């Protein structure tokens, strides 16, 4: 279930597709927060026209090594 | 004994479903009516849902037929918006409040009847609103309310065989109408057209007009 | 019974052999129910008699009017004219619907309760003596071809009806696959059987997708998904 | 009895020993299963029979005497000697009085049998739905056969009125006019000749009645009875 | 493939292969059916659901499947002691194998033929993946040159 | 069904459901009425 | 990334995969003939890291997984 959640978040709330085109400047992000009490500030400008929390789990690198490329595969 | 929702397999048939209830086929794999009071509540909910679904489906079908003929009758998925547009003097909140209040009055009458089977057949109401019972061996109240107002033609008054046949007709039609409303919602969400529209487009071209060609059920197709 | 449809098959218990044409068939068990067996027997008699009339009519019209194809003999432009009245398929359907409805309701009522509608609605004295279901007799048997061995004649009728049903299915498939009449198909096969058989004709639907009947479009289709000519 | 709506069938249990006139055992839905409901429906059927007979006779006579006036639109094209409002009010008042008396007589047999103005006059004892006395000063034959005749003629009149309204909505002509039109071409004037539905196409005859009619200063709907449901 | 190789059907031998009928769209598909394969699978799922579920219920309860009404067909669903051999009025129309010894012999024939067919199906799948052709084509090519056309000779080209 | 409803009535299940309902209500109150520093009536 | 062929186009097409790795034009024949050296293009033992991505050579990882798989199976 945890793995499914990781893949789903990387496929719907991430910038993996944009990160593939620029993996050295775009910071990986796979979490988006809702705007409720000013917490939307946590949605950093990671890059590629995306806003979210910077992740450090290394899932983007793993997926790239596996040749995921697209979000449909995730 | 009686026909089951799955020929053979008496293990899946629950013990509380002995066949006395109308429309009983031993269907309850999840055991949602294991408790007696829960079973009674579910019986009331099922008959109410069937009647409501039949009324809604009949209205939707008639409005769709009128819309196809050229009448100024909008579709079911847009009837509310259309009516609100042609009547700009009717506040939406006011209509919602009025609907909730009137429905609350009748629903509270029915609710008190559910709590006390024969408590609404007096006071500001005649004995006709007391109910005839049926489920769980009850002889008063329940979803089957006889009288001269909820049964003016007296179809359930006289010959128990006719009453049983009509009760089975009602429950079967209610279940069919519930499934029909579910299909209406799914078809509208997949194709974006009404029921009659889908039926005529399918009859005109049987193959190439199935759920696989709507682009929603089968995403890659 | 004695001889069955297949060598060594076990005839079902309910197929004793009393009924005409009983060859111990019924591999689906549709006759295990007595009431359903009676209804199916009535349906078999009706289908066999109608198939006999249809096959005889198709063959007769092909012999007398070979220029007209039985498959398309129903279009309004091919309907023979006997008077100056206009051609209206709806009007013709009205007569047939009313008369057929009346006669079929009478037969149905007889099936429900035997000898219940055996009397004339106007003259109670005039009665139809039907010894069994599907065999009214009386006015329906003016020549009196019964009286004698009734079971033998019944067997002949049921066998002829079954043969006619098979023949009608054959006529339909042959017309949809070749676009000709049964006699025409038989003649063509006798000329070049190696090149005019079911192997070459099958897979072709020689019938248009739809037909225009005085404005009304009737969707047409073969009995099997052919190549649409 | 031997007179059955379906020869060879069996009369329903509630319709057995049925003493009502014109009782041929027709009740597939069992609407007459209840005894009280059966009597109420009998009174309703008798009143419908008489009203339909009067209406059909009036429509036929109006068409014969005045063939240039459409019975369907006669409500708004006749030129009333009085006013529509006053006429409707007067009719409603008198109809309320007579209908209330009749309905109460059905609910309670001898409750509405005395003259309120002249105490000396009183309707003699009778059966529900058949007043008699001053209402039947001439009876040519036995009452039972005449009752059967009345019920049968009333049923035929109801069917005739429905046919009249449907023919007026489909053809826009009067009863005899539609009959003459059908006689000039029987194979082309039937409902099967104008309407037909098939899996893929449907032919629906156009409405011969205007969508709306203008009466006085307002507009009245008056269209077609479920045109979208027409074949 | 055999009928197409002889020209009996209007399909080329390379188009009549079993893995190109539409079962695997990537490997090829026949787009001339009366309706698309997905809807065909929908009908297939409903029909097979009915048949397989009734068979399973009979396996669980041998006496069932012949009690509930099923358009009159339930009269031939009584089965027998062995779930694999119902052979009633329909499953054993011709009444073949009247004696127990004859039935045992026929059952042995059925088991041996089925095992050979299982092995053959697996072989057909493997050959199709490694030769990209049909079973009949593989057999003919092997007959033409057996020393060259075989498993060892086809190792160089497996998906070409 | 009775046992299931009894399990749903246990202290942990009821505590989590009550906390979730209260948190959801507060979140929606702050979503529709945000930045409520004082009780301005 | 949107221009690279899909994974199945590489898994079931030895021609394209051969265009990327020429040793694949020989199929599985070298593996069964004990001439594994032919597979040295995609089964390397380089070392270090890929100068473009900064990670280990995927060919080296493939060779590593194959070797450990044989060892574990034995
Ligand atoms: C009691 C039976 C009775 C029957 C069967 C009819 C039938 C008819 N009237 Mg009539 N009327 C009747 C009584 C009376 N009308 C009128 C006064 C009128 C007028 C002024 C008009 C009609 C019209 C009509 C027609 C409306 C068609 C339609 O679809 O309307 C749909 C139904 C409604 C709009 C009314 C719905 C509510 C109503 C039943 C109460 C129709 C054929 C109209 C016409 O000519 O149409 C062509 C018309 O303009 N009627 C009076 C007062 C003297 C009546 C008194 O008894
Ligand atoms: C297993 C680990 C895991 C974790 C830690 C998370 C964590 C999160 N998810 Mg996620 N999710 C997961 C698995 C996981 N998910 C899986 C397996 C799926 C596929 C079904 C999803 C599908 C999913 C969607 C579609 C969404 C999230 C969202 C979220 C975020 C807000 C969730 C929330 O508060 O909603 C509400 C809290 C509730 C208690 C109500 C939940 C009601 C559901 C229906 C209960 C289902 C049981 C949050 C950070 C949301 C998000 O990312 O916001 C941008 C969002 O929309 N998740
Ligand atoms: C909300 C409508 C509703 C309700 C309240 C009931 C209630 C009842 N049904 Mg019934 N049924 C329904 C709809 C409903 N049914 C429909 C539409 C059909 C046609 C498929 C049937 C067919 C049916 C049969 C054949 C039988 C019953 C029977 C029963 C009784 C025993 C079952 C039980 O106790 O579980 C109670 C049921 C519920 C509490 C409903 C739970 C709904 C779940 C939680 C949601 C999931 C539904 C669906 C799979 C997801 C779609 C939702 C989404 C797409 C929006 C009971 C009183 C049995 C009986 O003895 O009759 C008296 C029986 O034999 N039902
Ligand atoms: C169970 C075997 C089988 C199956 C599943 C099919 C299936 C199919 N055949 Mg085929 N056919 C078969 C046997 C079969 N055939 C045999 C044995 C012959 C030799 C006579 C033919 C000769 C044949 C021809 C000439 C054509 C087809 C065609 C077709 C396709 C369209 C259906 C049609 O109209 O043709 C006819 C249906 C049948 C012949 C079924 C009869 C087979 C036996 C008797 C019953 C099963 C279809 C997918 C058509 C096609 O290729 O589409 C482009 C086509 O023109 N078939
Ligand atoms: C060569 C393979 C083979 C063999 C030897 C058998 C043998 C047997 N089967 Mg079996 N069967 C097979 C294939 C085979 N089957 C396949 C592929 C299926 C899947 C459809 C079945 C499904 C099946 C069922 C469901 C049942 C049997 C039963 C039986 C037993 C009954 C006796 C019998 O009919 O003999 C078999 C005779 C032959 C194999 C010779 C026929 C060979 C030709 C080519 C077949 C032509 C059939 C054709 C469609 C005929 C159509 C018209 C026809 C009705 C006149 C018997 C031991 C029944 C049983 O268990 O009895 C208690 C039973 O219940 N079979
Ligand atoms: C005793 C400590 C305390 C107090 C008095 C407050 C008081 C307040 N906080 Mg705060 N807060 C606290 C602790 C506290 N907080 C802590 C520990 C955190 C870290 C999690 C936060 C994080 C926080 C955030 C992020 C925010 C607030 C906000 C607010 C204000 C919003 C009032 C409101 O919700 O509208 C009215 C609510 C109601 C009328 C509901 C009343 C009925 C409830 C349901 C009854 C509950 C029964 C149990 C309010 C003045 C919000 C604000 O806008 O600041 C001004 C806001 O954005 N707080
Ligand atoms: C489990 C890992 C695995 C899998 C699934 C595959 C699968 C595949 N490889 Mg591959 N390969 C692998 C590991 C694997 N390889 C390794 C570790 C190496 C390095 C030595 C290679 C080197 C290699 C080369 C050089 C080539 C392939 C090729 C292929 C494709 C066709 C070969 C084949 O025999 O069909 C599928 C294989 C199986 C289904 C295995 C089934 C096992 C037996 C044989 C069948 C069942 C047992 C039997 C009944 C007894 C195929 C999709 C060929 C290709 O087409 O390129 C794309 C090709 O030329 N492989
Ligand atoms: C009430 C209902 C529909 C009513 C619709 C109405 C009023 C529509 C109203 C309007 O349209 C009009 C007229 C006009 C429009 O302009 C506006 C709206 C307002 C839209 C459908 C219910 C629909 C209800 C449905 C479909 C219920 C299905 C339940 C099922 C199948 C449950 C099965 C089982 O529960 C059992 C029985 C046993 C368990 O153990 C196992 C499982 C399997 C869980
Ligand atoms: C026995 C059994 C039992 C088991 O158990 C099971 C099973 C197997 C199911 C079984 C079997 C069955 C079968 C075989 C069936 C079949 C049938 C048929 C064929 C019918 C037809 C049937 C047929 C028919 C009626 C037909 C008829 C016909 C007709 C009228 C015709 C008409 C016509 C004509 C004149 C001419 C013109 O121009 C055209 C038309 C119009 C066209
Ligand atoms: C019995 C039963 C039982 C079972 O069980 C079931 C079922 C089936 C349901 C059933 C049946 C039913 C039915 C059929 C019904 C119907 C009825 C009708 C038709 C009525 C009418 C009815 C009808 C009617 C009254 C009518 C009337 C009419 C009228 C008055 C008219 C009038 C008029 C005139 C003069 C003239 C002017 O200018 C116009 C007007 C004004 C218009
Ligand atoms: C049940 C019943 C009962 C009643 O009563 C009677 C009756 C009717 C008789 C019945 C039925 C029966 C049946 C169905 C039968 C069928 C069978 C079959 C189909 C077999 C096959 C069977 C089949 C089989 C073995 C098959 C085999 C195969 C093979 C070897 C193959 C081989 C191969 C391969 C690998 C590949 C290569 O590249 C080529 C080749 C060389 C070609
Ligand atoms: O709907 C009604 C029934 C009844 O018996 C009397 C009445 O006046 C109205």
């Amino acid at each position: 279930i945890w793995l499914s959640g990781m893949y789903f978040h990387g496929a719907r709330f991430s910038n993996y597709e944009a990160w593939l085109t620029d993996p050295t400047h775009i910071k990986p992000s796979a979490q988006v927060v809702w705007p409720i009490v000013g917490q939307e500030i946590l949605n950093a400008d990671v890059g590629g026209g995306f806003q979210g929390l910077q992740i450090t789990s290394g899932f983007f690198q793993l997926w790239r090594a596996a040749g995921i490329t697209s979000e449909l595969q995730l | 004994v009686r026909e089951l929702w799955f020929p053979g397999n008496k293990e899946v048939v629950p013990d509380y479903l002995d066949g006395s209830l109308v429309g009983d086929h031993g269907f309850d794999p999840l055991g949602l009516g294991s408790s007696p009071e829960q079973l009674s509540w579910n019986v009331h909910a099922e008959i109410f849902h069937g009647r409501l679904a039949m009324t809604g489906v009949a209205g939707i079908l008639l409005t769709s037929l009128l819309h196809k003929g050229g009448a100024d009758v909008p579709e079911w998925f847009e009837a509310g918006r259309v009516y609100l547009d042609r009547n700009p003097n009717v506040d939406f909140g006011a209509l919602l409040f009025s609907t909730i209040v009137m429905s609350g009055f009748v629903e509270f009458k029915r609710l008190n009847d559910i709590r006390n089977p024969g408590s609404q057949g007096s006071g500001i109401l005649p004995e006709d609103f007391k109910g005839v019972g049926g489920p769980q061996g009850r002889t008063v109240g329940g979803p089957y309310v006889g009288g001269r107002y909820f049964d003016p033609m007296g179809l359930c008054r006289g010959s128990p065989e006719q009453t049983l046949k009509y009760k089975w007709n009602e429950i079967r039609n209610g279940r069919l109408a519930m499934m029909a409303f579910l299909g209406f919602a799914a078809q509208y969400a997949a194709t974006g057209k009404g029921p009659i529209d889908n039926l005529v487009d399918h009859v005109a071209d049987p193959f190439h007009t199935t759920f696989v060609h709507n682009g929603v059920s089968v995403p890659f197709i | 019974q004695r001889k069955l449809w297949f060598p060594g098959v076990a005839a079902p218990g309910y197929l004793d052999g009393s009924m005409a044409g009983d060859r111990g068939f019924d591999p689906m068990g549709l006759g295990a129910n007595p009431k359903m067996m009676t209804w199916y027997r009535q349906a078999e008699l009706q289908n066999g008699r109608w198939a006999m009339l249809g096959v005889a009519g198709i063959l007769g019209q092909e012999i007398i009017n070979p220029a007209q194809w039985w498959y398309t003999a129903g279009m309004p432009e091919n309907l023979p004219r006997f008077d100056s009245q206009p051609v209206n398929m709806g009007g013709i359907l009205a007569w047939e619907f009313i008369l057929m409805h009346f006669v079929e309701v009478r037969r149905w009522q007889d099936i429900r309760k035997k000898d219940s509608v055996n009397a004339d609605p106007f003259n109670p004295n005039l009665k139809v003596p039907n010894p069994e279901l599907g065999y009214p007799g009386g006015p329906f048997d003016p020549l009196g071809f019964s009286k004698g061995n009734f079971k033998e004649a019944q067997t002949k009728e049921i066998k002829n009806g079954r043969l006619a049903m098979v023949a009608f299915a054959a006529f339909t498939i042959q017309a949809q696959a070749t676009g000709k009449g049964p006699l025409q198909n038989l003649t063509d096969h006798l000329s070049a059987p190696f090149s005019n058989n079911w192997t070459t004709n099958i897979g072709h639907c020689m019938v248009p997708t739809s037909v225009d009947v005085q404005g009304l479009t009737i969707p047409l289709s073969c009995l099997w998904p052919g190549q649409q000519m | 009895a031997r007179a059955n709506w379906l020869p060879g069938s069996d009369f329903p249990a509630h319709l057995e020993n049925c003493k009502l006139p014109g009782c041929y055992g027709f009740d597939p839905l069992g609407l007459g299963a209840n005894e009280e409901r059966l009597a109420w429906f009998a009174e309703s059927e008798r009143v419908h029979c008489r009203w339909a007979m009067l209406g059909v006779a009036g429509i036929l006579v109006q068409e014969i005497v005045k063939p240039d006036v459409f019975w369907y639109t006669s409500g708004a094209t006749v030129e009333l000697p009085f006013d529509i409002t006053g006429l409707l009010a007067f009719e409603l008042f008198v109809m309320h009085w007579v209908e209330s008396r009749r309905g109460y007589d059905i609910k309670k047999p001898g409750s509405m049998d005395q003259d309120p103005i002249f105490s000396n006059f009183k309707l003699p004892a009778h059966e529900p739905g058949y007043p008699g006395g001053i209402f039947a000063p001439f009876v040519p034959g036995s009452l039972e056969e005449l009752k059967v005749k009345e019920i049968k003629n009333g049923r035929l009149a109801m069917l005739a009125f429905i046919g009249f309204t449907m023919a007026a909505q489909v053809t826009g002509k009067n009863p005899l006019a539609a009959l003459r039109e059908h006689l000039d071409n029987p194979l082309g004037t039937t409902i099967f000749s104008k309407a037909v539905v098939v899996p893929g196409q449907a032919v629906v005859p156009p409405c011969a009645i205007p969508d709306t009619i203008e009466f006085q200063g307002i507009t009245i709907p008056a269209g077609c009875f479920l045109h979208s449901l027409w074949p | 493939e055999i009928l197409a190789t002889a020209g009996l059907i209007p399909a080329t031998p390379e188009e009549a292969v079993w893995f190109r009928s539409g079962v695997i769209p990537p490997a090829g598909q026949y787009g001339k059916y009366w309706m698309d394969p997905y809807s065909l699978f929908w009908i297939e799922a409903i029909l097979m659901n009915f048949a397989e579920l009734k068979r399973w219920q009979d396996f669980k309860e041998p006496g069932s499947q012949s009690k509930q009404y099923f358009l009159g067909l339930e009269a031939v669903f009584g089965g027998s002691g062995n779930p694999a051999y119902p052979g009633g009025q329909w499953f054993n129309m011709l009444n073949l194998g009247k004696t127990p010894e004859e039935m045992k012999k026929l059952q042995t024939n059925e088991i041996r033929n089925g095992r050979l067919a299982m092995i053959a199906c697996l072989g057909c799948a493997a050959q199709g993946v490694m030769t990209q052709k049909g079973p009949f084509a593989n057999l003919l090519e092997h007959l033409a040159d057996p020393v060259s056309n075989n498993l060892l000779g086809n190792l160089a080209t497996i998906l070409k | 069904m009775k046992d299931f409803t009894t399990y749903l009535s246990t202290a942990p299940v009821l505590t989590l459901l009550s906390v979730t309902v209260v948190a959801g209500l507060l979140i929606e109150i702050n979503r529709f009425f945000p930045d409520a520093l004082i009780a301005a009536f | 990334p949107k221009e690279i062929p899909l994974p199945h186009e590489f898994t079931l097409n030895p021609e394209l995969m051969a265009q990327l790795y020429p040793s694949f034009s020989k199929g599985l024949a070298p593996f069964f003939t004990l001439d594994w050296a032919q597979y040295s293009d995609f089964l390397t033992f380089q070392g270090g890291l890929n100068p473009v991505t900064g990670g280990l050579w995927l060919t080296d990882t493939v060779h590593h997984h194959l070797a450990i798989a044989v060892l574990f199976l034995i």
